[PDB]
């Protein structure tokens, strides 16, 4: 049966970025204290909070240098909406100072949350992917996100997936191939090959980084530096574990439930494998990955 | 690469 792939919400009747005085969010986070901290950062610290209206939110406090991850946030997740991406929903600009206040989601990101079994983590593969495919499949220039992982995937009250953190993103004009950069940025064994040659990113950098996270929903593993490992990311554990084994990878939690999920686990693993060839124009595109996962499920 | 999608789908079969 035709799937429509994008169908949320209209723009225009969306509620407007509010913005929100300093002295407010200030308040709400009890003085950005401590205790009132959620995220210690790459690029700015993140307080949970309540605001004057009831609203759950989390505010990032964004860390003045002597306001570009502002800015690009502002410019991609700031100007859309979609089920399967957080809602940012105000920000602050005082003098030097560059918040972000976004809804809050209540069980925090994957990473943290990693209490879910199969087919809760196939909705949260499946959520991620949508996501990731408005990024660059219904956004025009197209938004490649940067920094795709564990930690920048947020879960709500019914525990689907949004993606988060735009701070690294940047606007791809839909009539090129690659966006040209100036530094490496990325998330340790989270980075495609190419960055490495190369200070360029693609939609295609996206879909790498993304398959790593699938890993860690398959296996149930960090993506660096546990035990098993050895030497290498969960990419090189992976790659090389299985000739001797596929199943063995897998999340005994999974696999402990169920014998009969033995099967539909393993389909899902040749998606995140597709997703990490070393070359780029191979891999699926965010909507092919989607595809693959709905070819799997019948 | 090619041999670990491979090694992957030879599992599949097999179960
Ligand atoms: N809207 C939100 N709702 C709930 N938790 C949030 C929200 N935004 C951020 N967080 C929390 O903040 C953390 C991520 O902060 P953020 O800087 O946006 O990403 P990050 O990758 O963890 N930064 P870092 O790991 O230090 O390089 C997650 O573990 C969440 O617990």
């Amino acid at each position: 049966d035709l799937e429509v792939l994008f169908q949320g919400p209209h723009m225009a009747f969306e509620k407007p970025l509010r913005k929100l005085t300093f002295a407010d969010l200030l308040q709400a986070t009890n003085g950005f204290h401590n205790d009132s901290l959620i995220g210690s950062g790459g690029f700015g610290d993140v307080y949970k909070a309540i605001l004057k209206d009831g609203s759950a939110v989390a505010i990032k406090k964004l860390i003045h240098v002597s306001d570009r991850e502002f800015m690009a946030e502002m410019e991609t997740i700031g100007k859309i909406k979609h089920r399967n991406l957080v809602p940012l929903l105000g920000y602050c600009k005082v003098g030097d100072e560059r918040l972000l206040v976004y809804e809050f989601m209540k069980y925090g990101s994957l990473e943290d949350v990693l209490k879910l079994n199969w087919s809760t983590r196939r909705k949260i593969a499946i959520g991620s992917a949508r996501g990731l495919a408005f990024l660059h499949h219904n956004c025009s220039p197209h938004i490649i996100h940067r920094d795709m992982k564990s930690s920048n995937v947020l879960l709500d009250e019914n525990l689907e997936a949004r993606v988060s953190d735009f701070g690294m993103a940047r606007l791809m004009s839909a009539m090129d191939t690659h966006l040209s950069v100036s530094t490496l940025a990325g998330t340790p064994g989270y980075v495609p090959p190419e960055y490495y040659q190369s200070f360029r990113c693609s939609t295609k950098g996206d879909v790498y980084s993304y398959g790593v996270v699938l890993l860690e929903l398959l296996t149930g593993k960090r993506p660096t530096d546990s035990p098993d490992f050895g030497d290498n990311n969960l990419v090189g554990w992976v790659k090389q574990h299985a000739k001797l084994r596929i199943s063995d990878v897998f999340d005994p939690e999974l696999m402990k439930e169920d014998p009969a999920l033995e099967i539909e686990l393993l389909q899902h693993l040749k998606v995140a494998v597709a997703c990490l060839d070393d070359r780029a124009w191979r891999r699926p595109t965010m909507v092919q990955v989607m595809a693959m996962f709905k070819e799997i499920q019948a | 690469m090619e041999e670990l999608q491979a090694a992957i789908q030879a599992a599949i079969a097999h179960c």
